[PDB]
Parts: structure tokens; C-alpha cells; sequence
């Protein structure tokens, strides 16, 4: 053999002196090695697997490898405090958060320290991070709407409640956008008080510069989406260990308002990123390599997450967690490994690309790869009828994209078809933290699928969309309530869209042809 | 007193035997009996008393056995005004010949980031007087900025252009830390700077400091180099309130020094022979390298891509700590366009209408539609060409090479290259020049003309000039 | 094989293949009306023709180079995993 | 092997000839008129 | 296991029973993966593009406790992923050496509204 | 081959050389396209470029004698002269206007020019 | 320039043959004579059969030999046979060493 970390000299001498004095061995150790922040311990026996340990110093750590002869200590800070010879003792509890309604508006550290500065967290009790997922009875079908306010989203992508959708994309493309976005929307509920319809929202920044959190802090307040916003920061600076507990941390603070009946949603920002912090400690630790030198659990440690995303039956009071992980890929390639992983655990995917948004369109998502497996069954009763049709149109339109630059050459019925998918997309624009409610997606939705916009010219969509609501916000007024409370375009209702609006495209100032 | 000894030397790590109080990890330790001043940065605590560490200089001529000192701290290394003007080391060495450095204290190369509540960002316009980077990417004072590019597409003159624009007339101090960067372009700088008058040998001027950790110097200096040059920066932010420009060449040499002796160290290599822990080393630094409320910190520094592929390790983690990012692209290079900005893949968080007027927002995002549709039609020209497209077509084909030439801009530095003045352009006349370039102000004069000049006027006379010539 | 100049080869008969398509559909509505007219026709009806073999043989040949890019990015996930394992052996 | 440069030589030449003719016509014109 | 789980329940009803049994299995890859996981766990050195080196034989169990014999029948359904669209993928390949038939559902068929979505020319 | 050089060799031998590989090189260079699309389009030197290489690819075949069982046809000697005169000759435009089929195994010019003046002889 | 008594452009040439057959510098060697220009010309040899860390050491061996000139006022042109055979001979010398390798299995640095 080679040799065993276990038998350094200082334990060695021991035995060969005689004296059988161990300073109580069991939940109590002292360091014989550190690097990269990894601690091996000799002893502290009966310290279960994923516990905290107390140093010498103050500083915390989790013990991931219990060996024959050491423990293997990941440090949960700096690791330039605590040196050999350091004594270790065992907290005796697995790593818990704190939980509570008092934690909305207020940005955390990844085991629930406020770094915000505040003041002192006042919550009834904590939850252990990591717990299994609810089983196959627990769960009832996802028939309710989580209105993120992005018409395509909305309408082509739907998320119900207790769904896992995956924001994938490559770097600046609009993710995080999304996020936020959808943060905004549920915030009507808080301010008008439909308790049914209240989503509190969870997000976690993982390998984040701390700048960038203060911003986002910053428009949250601005927007006063804040105060049902929690914030779990990981930052770049942050140690790996905490990456990696961060995603964990977030979704027991959901499973709180999941089992009572609440509906939370949780976003992971660089879920990427996780990975390859779980990737370092892996390596540091020597375990087996596996592709792209990530571990043979890279998957596990995912799904594990991603299942606690769930809706809860009417028994345990139907509470939902919505997640939306987010994932970066490199050159557009989802053939990667934590790509298909988290493709393969999720149910749908919204795919962004960087070529759609150089040509304007943003959100730059491709509705082709873009899927949601539970599909219309999260969408309204309104939505799903015209929807329908609007995915066929642009499916015609993609294919018939190729065709694009020669325009006139072709003959008409074809190139009408054309004309009609450029208003469309045109359509599905929208501007940045402008989320819209489900009510005027339906009117404008309506618009565009019944062919009006083919007598505007593309450049005035987006004016007579702000326009036309503004006249429908303040005169038809009750169209918009009927929409929203009964939840379906009936058609009464359809015939009064049908007719008002050609007429307001020729009494609007907006050009047509 | 030397309470260690070498016992094993292997390329530039050393393990370290020590009888008692063995040092904390980062600390420094100094080899005694050395010709040249030798110091080790503590790595590891491999048991038994012993460290593993990695050398900043050679290790030719050690000797197992060898005394080592522990010095108590991490590598220090004197800060303040002494060092304004003088070229120094990763380990604080004059290098310059001009004598010792007199600082009111030294400060250690590592320390723990600025908290959360204390971040302070703030965003406000960087005029560079490229209009490029003003139009498509600007800069925010008091943020990080990246200049991603390959081998020889021109970030290292960028660079100088920066410090000739923004460095000269700054109230504030700068710092340039070239870390893993060629000795002559040191050499060129210096001389530059001294005949600029940004630096002089007479004492209460030359408001600017330089850090070297060369090529020529081992790995672990080339690592550690980087963060010297920024613990002079927190002092002048901190102590001082005083707005600092930060000039790091070429930062991806940190992460590679780093790797070269991960293996040696006994960590496991990763994807692409990378060291494990690179996120977390380079986010390390990038966190020191922020605005705060006491001072703010402007950084520039440049990120060389290995082999023109962006989804490198190093610079796609990079990617993430940057508030505004500049993508060099080299078949702009082909083209004879300098700078080489790709004007699609760099990004600003600053480039937001609310930020900066809507006006400038909207021209900015004209130009790159206009741009993204010619990269389109391309492909089509070259089996029909352009006569077989539409006036329209036509039109944004003109406009898109005319608006891509205008791009281009002549520096000061550059002069030796191509032999024509530098020029600077301001914000207002930068936006209004593409603004009417939209409008056709320009669709009819050649796009020779939109050809390394500073603003539309001058671009228009030029024209003018060369009919009444012809 | 530089999987990287394989995609670019790829994406370039991609868009050959594509403008090649594009024109024999004007081609074909271009005859019809010669013919509705009626050796223009006669043009029309070679390039038609024409277009429709070479998208044909553009995409045989970006279905071989698939196969080669397929290729090349298994041996390069396996190469890389070799370096891994052989650095972690020792 | 490389259909890529192909393309953008094709692309580069024929942009490169239309826009010189026009490069010509312009300065014919703006000379016309700037004399007058 | 969970595969070798539904096998047994099956093999039960043949052996014992006699009688003919379906064995559904969702889409064999993730079984394929998981083999690859543990091997990886175990410490085993991977095979060519990231797969254990047990692949055939992992794979081969299962499907040859899957035939017919003198008491009865198991005909196994299972769902095929092909990652990155890669037939050569070690994965597919290895099982297609077991694959008797192949059906092929497309989604044209469905609009058309036809709804068995079986393809007749890709089915084989 | 280090021995290709004006010095070691004669200067007519080089000079054939070069203009073989030259030859050879530019067909080449245009193999992608002509698989994509016909020679139709292609310019008129380009076309003729292409007939000669064709001619030249197939001359340069020759039947062994080891290799008789396999093909059955017996095998060439060609002197370096021989050599050198025919790939001269065939540059210059000799053979341009028979078909590339006799060119197809055989050991010199004279043979392929024999076989293709009897093909336009036959008809 | 050697010939001519101007001192200022006289540039002494060396060449640093790294795993090359010696039969390739002799040849190298006979045409440099023919041409008189052997006479302000170093040619410094570490062949295939020569051991590893010959083909190691030869580049930077010859580098010193031109500090020689560098220092002294003069001018010295030196030509590195391909480097990657020295990356070769180092990631041979190095691995047989039990030293972790790199991408290529060539060493880290
Ligand atoms: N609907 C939109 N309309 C216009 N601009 C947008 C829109 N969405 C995003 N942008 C801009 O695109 C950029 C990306 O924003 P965002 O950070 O949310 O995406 P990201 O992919 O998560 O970025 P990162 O890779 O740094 O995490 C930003 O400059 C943003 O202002
Ligand atoms: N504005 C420019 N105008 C003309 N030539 C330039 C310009 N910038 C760079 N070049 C050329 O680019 C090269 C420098 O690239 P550089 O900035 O040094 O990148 P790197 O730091 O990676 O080496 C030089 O050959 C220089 O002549
Ligand atoms: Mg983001
Ligand atoms: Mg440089």
C-alpha cells in the first residue's frame, strides 16, 4: 500500500507510549490536516453523517465522509482560521434553518443568518435542510396557474403550481429577467388581499456577486414587491459548502408554506453553479471523478431538490412549492451533463437564445424548444382555446421562416402567412419588469390570433397593445372582471372584443395597411 | 529564529517541517541563506507538523534542510502614497532602482471581502471617448469591467488607450497590476508613463502605482501578484475616499498559475486541467474589487481566451463578476475594424434607458439590429448578391457598412500601427453622429469616408474634401 | 476533429442547403407563370431542377458530417475523462 | 475542406463591387451638387 | 434494481402462473444511467464516453431474463432516449442488439388526427 | 521528399512536379462546392482546371505486376523520362480532348492515347 | 554583413536542433558551409537518440550561450527547433518522475 491518513505520527506515538488516554474520543476531535478547506478529523466518533461540527475558533463545518479512521470536514468559512491540532466538537444536530412568515423581506445567509442588517430574526422554529420529498399520494395534479406576466410564457409555456420548469439559457439572455418578472405579478394579490392567489416568492443567488443582490434587493423595494420576497445569497465569495447548501436552504423555507396550506415559489439563479461547488468539495474530498470531473451523484444531488417541488392533495391543506431552476449553458449546447440532468428531472424547459435576442426579440425565447408537460392544464379556461391556435400559427411560421427573404417572389397565401407570424411576435415583446396581467393577455392574445394586427403595420403592435388596454382598463372595465373572476372568455364576451377592436384600430391615430 | 527546515522540494511547492506552532495558512515564510529574498505562502497542513507551500521565486539552489522562518502574517506588503510612481513586486520589492519604498504601514495581500450591507453600488456614465464602448457597452465608474479577447485582436492597447483617456485627468489614484503579461510591454508603459508625466521621479506627484508578476516569474507569483496589486487599491479606497482605477493585464495568467501547481499541491484536476477550486479563488478576488461607502474602485481588467473559445472555464466564470463586458472579436481584425469590439456580444448593466437617456438606450439598440440583419443577409449575397436584394435590403446593407466603419476609431497609442492622430469623441456628439447615421444622414457619402474618424462632421468633410480633390 | 470547425461547416451548408430550397420554390413559381405565358421557362425549369439537387446533395452531406461530429464529441468526453482519471490514480 | 470561407469571400467580393460603383456615383453626385 | 424489481414480478405470473406477462419499462436510459452512477460510486474507471464498463452486461441481465419459455412469455415495452440525438451513443446501441421491433410515434399523426401516433415506414 | 529540389533532380523534373501538385491542389480546393453544386456554374478555366486533374488523378494509377492476379491486367514499368514527358505532355493540353477512361491503368501516355484514339476510332 | 567590417549589423545565429535525425543537421551543417556563413553560426544538438532532458535542457543551454553576446554589446539570433518536441521531452521526463500530468498528459507548467 501507500499509507493512511489515520496513522499520522502524533496518534502513532500514543499507542507506542502505552497510555490509553483518548481526552474523550467520541464527540470530541482534533485536526490532522487542512487544505483548500477540507478538514480531516481523527475521531469525534458518533457524529452522524452530514452533521455540524464547532471548531476550536467558532467556525462550522459538515462532516460528509465518515471514514474508518477520520472524518472528512468541509469548512463552512474561511480556512485560514483554525490549524492543526484544533480541537472539534459535534454541535449534536443535523444543519437546520429557521422558518417562518417573519423572514419575508429580508435577505439571508445560506443557513439563515439576516445579513441585511435589519435586525434580529425573530421566528417560531426551524427545519432540517435536507428531508425527503412528499411520495406519490401526498401530491394531487397541477391544475392551477402560477402567472409568471410573460405573454409568451402564459400562453405557449404555461406553469402550474407545483411544477418545475427550467430556465435555460446561455449567459445574458434574459434569466434572471424572467425571475423577476414573475415576482412582480404576484404581488396584485398581496396588495389587493386574494389570499387564494398569494405566491410568496423565494430566490437564491448561488456563485453572485454580492453587487449585483444589492441591485436586485434594490428594484424589489422599488417595485415593493418586497416584504413577500425571501433572498437566500451564496455569494462568489461565500465558501463552496454553502453554494451547495443554499438551493436546500430555500426550499425548506417553501416546504414550510407548502405543508401549511400556502403556495410559495422558489428560484435557483446559477443552479449551475451549485454543481460545480459540490463538484470542488467532491474532488478536494478524492472521491471518483466522473464526466467533466463531476461526480457520480452530480444527478442525485438535483433531483433530490427539484422533487420537493410539489402540490400538496386537499388533505394536507394543498399547498404547492413552484420551482424555476435556472442553467447556463456555454455555446447553446443542452448535450452537456447537468444540462440533461436537469432536463431529464424537469418537466418543462423555456429555452433562450442569444440570436433572437439580438434581433430584438426579448424575452429571447424559443417557443420550438421550449415545452411544459402539464401544458394546458395549468392555463385558464380562457387562454387554452386561443393558444392552441397560436402555437399552430407560429409552428407554420418557423417553417415557412426559411422562405422569409424572398418574400414577393412567392406567391400570396404564403407570404400573408408570413406577414401574420411577424405580428405576432411583435406581439409577444414586452419590456422589462412590465409583467401583465392574465386578463389583458386574453385581449391582446384575441387580437392577434383573430387576425386584427394583420391591417397594422409590425412597427405599431406594441404601441396599440399599451394603447388598447388603456382604453379597455378604463372604459370596459367589467369585460376585464368577468375575465378574472369567472376565468373564461365566454361569448358574449368575445363578441364584444370582436367588435371593439377594428374599431379602435381605425379610430387609433396608429397607421395600417 | 527558524523553527522549520525544508524537507521536500518539487518544482516551485515546498513542504516545510517545523518542531512546534506551526503557522496559519496564507502565512509567509522566509527562507534563510538565500542569495535573493525567498518567501513561501503557506498551502496546507499536511500533519506531523508539516506544510505544504508554493515558492514566488525560483526554487533552483534549495536544499533540504534548510532553515525557515515564520513571519506571523501573510505576505505584507507596503501601501500608500510611497508607492505612487514606483514599480513594485508581488512580495513589495522595489524593482525600479530607485531605492526602498516608504509606506506608513503594510497591509496583507488577503482579506476578507466587503460585507453585504456595506456594498454601496452606484451607477453613473464612464465617458472612455470610445464610441463604441460609450454607445453599445458603457462603463460604469465605481464598476468591474471586462475585456475579453484572444491572442493579438488588441486589448492590450485598449488598455493604454484607457489609462491616455481616463487615467490622465482623474482626480483620484490608479494602479495597474500586470500579472502573467510579457516584460517588454512593462517596459513600453513605464517609459509612457513617464513621458505622459503620470508618473515622475519628483516625490509628491506621479499619482499612480505598478505591480509586475511577469511571465518570467514562477507560478505562486503570478497568482499572488494580482491580489498585491489590489491591497494597495483598498488602501487608497478605504483610508482615503478617493475614486481608484484598477488596470489588471491579463488576470486569466491568476487562474493558470493557479492550476500549474494545483496538481502538485495534490488536488484532482477538473474538466479542462483546471484547478477545482477556480470559481472560488477568482471570486476571492473579484469581491475585494467593488465600490463601497467609503471609496469607489473602477476596475479594467482584460481576459485572454484561450483559442478564441468564450466557454473556457476561466473567463465563461469571469463572465458572471462583470458589470460591463467588452468582446474583442478577431474577424473584425480580418476586415481591418479597430478597435475589433464585437458590438452584439459585449454587454453593460448600465445599458438601461432609465440609467442613461432613452435616447442613447434606442440608438444603441438600432445599430445592433441594423448589424444583426446584415450578418443575416450575408449568407444570401453570396450566391445572389447584392443586386438581386431589395431596396430595402439594399439600404440596410449600405447603412449597416457604413454604421460598422464609423465604428472604428483612431487612438493615440495606435498612431505608430496605422500612422494617423488619435481622436477622442465625446458622449453627445458619439450619440448624435449614430443617430443620424440612422436617419440617412450619411447613406450618401461613401463609407470610405465613415473610416477611422472621431465625429460624423469630420467623416463629412473628409468626403467633401475628396471630390473637390477628384 | 475540432468539433468546433465541424460545427461551423455544418451550420454553413445549413445555410446553403436552405437558400438553395428557398430558390427552387421561386423557381417553380416563376416557370409556372412562363409556361402560363407560353426558353425562359426553359431556365427556369433547369434551375428548379437544379436547386432541388443540390439541397439534395447538401444534405446528404450534413448528414455525414453529423455522423462525424456525433463521433468527435464522444471521443472527446472520453479523452478528457481519461486525463481526469489518470491524474486522480496517482 | 471549408464551405465558411467560401461564403464570406463570396460575400466580401460582391459587397465590395456594388458598394464601389456606388462609392463612384456618390461622389459624382455630391461633387455636382457641391459645386453649385 | 428497480427494473430487476418489475422483472421479477413478472417472471412469477410466467413461471408460476404460465400465462403471458407485459413488462413496461420507462425509458431504459435512466436505468443505463443509474448502473453508470453506482460503477462511478464504486470507483470502477469509466468506459468510453463516460458509461461503466459493465454497460452490456448491466444491460444484458435484464433483457435476457426477458423471453419466452415452455410455461409462458414476458414482452417487454420499453421507452428508448436517445441523448443528443445519437444512435452510436454506447447506450442505444448497446440496446438495440436486443430490440426485436421498434415503434416509432410521430407527432404529424396526431394532426392529422389519426391517433395511433405509430409511424408504419419508421416502425420496424 | 527531401529529394525534390532543382539541384538534385533536373529542373524540367521539378517544374512537372509543381505543376502537378498545383494542379491537383486547385481541383481540391474546389471539391466541396462541386458536390454541393454541378460544374455548370463553375468559370471556364476553372472547368477545364477540373477535366485536366481528373485526367492527371487517373494517369498517375498503374498496374503492378504483383498486383496481376488481382486486377488481371499486366504490369508497368515507366522509365523516368517516359515519366516526366508524359505528365509534360499531359499539362500542356495533349490528352485533354480523349476521354479520362484511358488514362485508367496504364503505364504510359502512348498507351492511353493508343486506347483512346481506337474509342474515337470505334465510333 | 559579417564579411563587410560593420560591426553594428553583424548578427551572430544560433540554432537549437531538438529531435532531429542527425543526419537532417548534418545536412543543415554542409550547406551552411558551402556558403561560408558556418563561420558566425552555433548549432547546438539534442537529437532523437539523445536522452530526454538533453532535448530539455539544449533550448535554454543555448539561450545562455546568446546572453553571452547580449550583455556584451552584441547581437544574437536564436532559432528553437520545433518547441514541442522540448514540451515532449519534458512531459516524458516529468511523467516518468510520477509527476501529475496535465491536458495531453503534458505537466502542468
Ligand atoms: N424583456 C427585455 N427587454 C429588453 N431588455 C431585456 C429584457 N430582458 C433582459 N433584458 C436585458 O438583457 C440583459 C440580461 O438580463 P438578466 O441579468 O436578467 O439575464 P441573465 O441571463 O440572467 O444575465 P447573467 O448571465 O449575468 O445572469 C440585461 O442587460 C437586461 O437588461
Ligand atoms: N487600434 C489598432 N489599430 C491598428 N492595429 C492594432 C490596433 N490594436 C492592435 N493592433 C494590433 O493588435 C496587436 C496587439 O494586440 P494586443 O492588444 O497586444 O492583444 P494581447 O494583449 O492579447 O497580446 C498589435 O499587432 C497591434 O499592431
Ligand atoms: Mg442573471
Ligand atoms: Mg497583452
Amino acid at each position: 500500500k501507500k499509507l493512511s491518513t489515520g496513522e499520522a505520527s502524533v496518534v502513532l506515538a500514543e499507542k507506542i507510549k502505552g497510555i490509553t488516554q483518548q481526552n474523550d474520543i467520541t464527540e470530541y476531535g482534533t485536526v490532522i490536516s487542512i487544505g483548500d478547506g477540507i478538514a480531516r478529523v481523527f475521531g469525534l466518533t458518533k457524529v452522524q453523517a452530514g452533521e455540524m461540527v464547532e471548531f476550536k475558533s467558532g467556525i462550522r463545518g459538515m462532516a460528509l465522509n465518515l471514514e474508518t479512521d477520520n472524518v472528512g470536514v468541509v469548512v463552512l468559512g474561511n480556512d485560514r482560521d483554525i490549524k492543526e491540532g484544533d480541537v472539534v466538537k459535534r454541535t449534536g444536530a443535523i444543519v437546520d434553518v429557521p422558518i417562518g412568515e417573519a423572514m419575508c423581506g429580508r435577505v439571508f445567509d445560506a443557513l439563515g443568518n439576516p445579513i441585511d442588517g435589519l435586525g434580529p430574526l425573530k421566528t417560531t422554529q426551524r427545519a432540517r435542510v435536507e428531508i425527503k420529498a412528499p411520495g406519490i399520494i401526498p401530491r394531487q395534479s397541477v391544475r392551477q396557474p402560477m402567472q409568471t406576466g410573460i405573454k409568451c410564457v402564459d400562453s405557449l409555456v404555461p406553469i402550474g403550481r407545483g411544477q418545475r420548469e427550467l430556465i435555460i439559457g446561455d449567459r445574458q439572455t434574459g434569466k434572471t429577467a424572467i425571475a423577476i418578472d414573475t415576482i412582480l405579478n404576484q404581488k396584485e394579490a398581496f396588495n389587493t388581499g386574494d389570499v387564494k392567489k398569494q405566491l410568496y416568492c423565494i430566490y437564491v443567488a448561488v456563485g453572485q456577486k454580492r453587487s449585483t443582490i444589492a441591485n436586485l434587493v434594490s428594484i424589489l423595494k422599488q417595485h415593493d414587491c418586497m416584504k413577500f420576497t425571501i433572498v437566500v445569497c451564496a455569494t462568489a465569495s461565500d465558501a463552496a459548502p454553502l453554494q451547495f447548501l443554499a438551493p436546500y436552504s430555500g426550499c425548506a423555507i417553501g416546504e414550510f408554506f407548502r405543508d401549511n396550506g400556502k403556495h410559495a415559489l422558489i428560484i435557483y439563479d446559477d443552479l449551475s453553479k451549485q454543481a460545480v461547488a459540490y463538484r470542488q468539495m467532491s474532488l478536494l474530498l478524492r472521491r471518483p471523478p466522473g464526466r467533466e470531473a463531476y461526480p457520480g451523484d452530480v444527478f442525485y444531488l438535483h433531483s433530490r431538490l427539484l422533487e420537493r417541488a410539489a402540490k400538496m392533495n386537499d388533505s394536507l391543506g394543498g399547498g404547492s412549492l413552484t420551482a424555476l431552476p435556472v442553467i447556463e449553458t456555454q455555446a447553446g449546447d443542452v448535450s452537456a451533463y447537468i444540462p440533461t440532468n436537469v432536463i431529464s428531472i424537469t418537466d418543462g424547459q423555456i429555452f433562450l437564445e442569444t440570436e433572437l435576442f439580438y434581433k430584438g426579440i426579448r424575452p429571447a425565447i424559443n417557443v420550438g424548444l421550449s415545452v411544459s408537460r402539464v401544458g394546458s392544464a395549468a392555463q385558464i379556461k380562457a387562454m387554452k382555446k386561443i393558444a392552441g391556435n397560436l402555437k399552430l400559427t407560429l409552428a407554420t411560421y418557423r417553417e415557412l421562416a426559411a422562405f422569409s427573404q424572398f418574400g414577393s417572389d412567392l406567391d400570396a397565401k404564403t407570404q400573408q402567412q408570413l406577414n401574420t407570424g411577424e405580428r405576432l411576435v411583435e406581439m409577444l415583446k414586452q419590456n422589462q419588469y412590465t409583467p401583465m396581467k392574465v386578463e389583458e393577455q386574453v385581449c391582446i392574445i384575441f387580437a392577434g390570433v383573430k387576425g386584427f394586427l394583420d391591417a397594422l403595420v409590425t412597427s405599431e403592435v406594441l404601441k396599440f397593445e399599451k394603447k388598447f388596454l388603456e382604453h379597455v382598463r378604463t372604459n370596459h372595465s367589467a369585460l376585464l372582471k368577468r375575465i378574472r373572476d369567472s376565468g373564461d372568455l365566454s361569448e358574449v364576451d368575445t363578441n364584444e372584443l370582436n367588435t371593439i377592436i377594428p374599431l379602435f384600430i381605425q379610430e387609433g391615430g396608429f397607421k395600417l395597411k | 529564529k527558524a523553527n522549520g527546515q525544508v524537507s521536500q522540494v518539487i518544482g516551485a511547492v515546498v513542504d516545510v517541517q517545523f518542531e512546534g506552532e506551526l503557522p496559519q495558512i496564507l502565512n509567509a515564510l522566509e527562507v534563510q541563506g538565500t542569495q535573493h529574498r525567498l518567501v513561501l505562502e503557506v498551502a496546507q497542513h499536511l500533519g506531523d507538523s508539516r506544510v505544504r507551500t508554493i515558492a514566488m521565486d525560483s526554487t533552483e539552489g534549495l536544499v533540504r534542510g534548510q532553515p525557515v522562518v515564520d513571519t506571523g502574517l501573510p505576505i505584507s506588503v507596503p501601501v500608500g502614497p510611497g508607492t505612487l510612481g514606483r514599480i513594485m513586486n508581488v512580495i513589495g520589492e522595489p524593482i525600479d532602482q530607485r531605492g526602498p519604498i516608504k509606506a506608513a504601514k503594510l497591509y496583507p495581500i488577503h482579506r476578507d471581502a466587503p460585507s453585504f450591507t456595506d456594498q454601496a453600488t452606484s451607477a453613473e456614465i464612464l465617458v472612455t471617448g470610445i464610441k463604441v464602448v460609450d454607445l453599445l457597452a458603457p462603463y460604469a465608474r465605481g464598476g468591474k469591467i471586462g475585456l475579453f479577447g484572444g491572442a493579438g485582436v488588441g486589448k492590450t492597447v485598449l488598455i493604454q488607450e484607457l489609462i491616455n483617456n481616463v487615467a490622465k485627468h482623474h482626480g483620484g489614484y490608479s494602479v495597474f497590476a500586470g500579472v502573467g503579461e510579457r516584460t517588454r510591454e512593462g517596459n513600453d508603459l513605464y517609459h509612457e508613463m513617464m513621458d505622459s508625466k503620470v508618473i515622475s521621479v519628483k516625490e509628491g506627484e506621479s499619482r499612480c502605482a505598478l505591480i509586475f508578476g511577469q511571465m518570467n516569474e514562477p507560478p505562486g507569483a503570478r497568482a499572488r501578484v494580482g491580489l498585491t496589486g489590489l491591497t494597495v487599491a483598498e488602501y487608497f479606497r478605504d483610508e482615503e475616499g478617493k475614486d481608484v482605477l484598477l488596470f489588471v493585464d491579463n488576470i486569466f495568467r491568476f487562474t493558470q498559475a493557479c492550476s500549474e501547481v494545483s496538481a502538485l499541491l495534490g488536488r484532482i484536476p477538473s474538466a479542462v486541467g483546471y484547478q477545482p477550486t477556480l470559481a472560488t479563488d477568482l471570486g476571492a478576488l473579484q469581491e475585494r474589487i467593488t465600490t463601497t461607502q467609503k471609496g469607489s474602485i473602477t476596475s479594467v481588467q482584460a481576459i485572454y481566451v484561450p483559442a478564441d473559445d468564450l466557454t473556457d472555464p476561466a473567463p465563461a466564470t469571469t463572465f458572471a463578476h462583470l458589470d460591463a463586458t467588452t468582446v474583442l472579436n478577431r474577424g473584425l481584425t480580418e476586415l481591418g475594424i479597430y478597435p475589433a469590439v464585437d458590438p452584439l456580444d459585449s454587454t453593460s448593466r448600465m445599458l438601461d434607458p432609465i440609467t442613461i437617456g432613452e435616447e442613447h438606450y434606442t440608438v444603441a439598440r438600432g445599430v445592433q439590429k441594423l448589424l444583426q440583419d446584415y450578418k443575416s443577409l450575408q449568407d444570401i449575397i453570396a450566391i445572389l448578391g447584392v443586386d438581386d436584394l431589395s431596396e430595402e435590403d439594399k439600404l440596410v446593407v449600405a447603412r449597416a457598412r457604413k454604421v460598422q466603419k464609423f465604428l472604428s476609431q483612431p487612438f493615440f497609442m495606435s498612431e505608430v500601427f496605422s500612422g494617423i492622430p488619435g481622436r477622442f469623441v465625446n458622449l453627445k456628439q458619439n450619440i448624435a453622429s449614430f443617430k443620424a447615421l440612422l436617419e440617412g444622414a450619411g447613406d450618401e457619402y461613401p463609407e470610405s469616408c465613415f473610416y477611422m474618424k472621431g465625429d460624423l462632421e469630420e467623416s463629412l468633410a473628409a468626403g467633401r474634401a475628396d471630390a473637390l480633390k477628384s | 476533429a475540432n468539433l468546433k470547425q465541424l460545427k461551423i461547416r455544418m451550420k454553413a451548408i445549413g445555410s446553403i442547403k436552405k437558400i438553395t430550397k428557398a430558390m427552387k420554390m421561386v423557381a417553380a413559381s416563376k416557370m409556372k407563370a412562363e409556361t402560363s405565358r407560353l426558353s425562359s421557362a426553359s431556365e427556369q425549369a433547369s434551375r428548379m431542377n437544379a436547386m432541388e439537387n443540390a439541397s439534395k446533395n447538401a444534405g446528404e452531406i450534413l448528414s455525414k458530417l453529423t455522423l462525424d461530429y456525433n463521433k468527435a464529441r464522444q471521443a472527446k468526453i472520453t479523452m478528457e475523462l481519461i486525463e481526469i482519471i489518470s491524474g486522480a490514480s496517482i | 475542406t471549408r464551405e465558411e470561407e467560401w461564403l464570406d469571400k463570396r460575400t466580401k467580393s460582391q459587397e465590395k463591387v456594388y458598394f464601389d460603383q456606388e462609392d463612384r456615383k456618390a461622389m459624382k453626385r455630391l461633387l455636382e451638387k457641391l459645386n453649385t
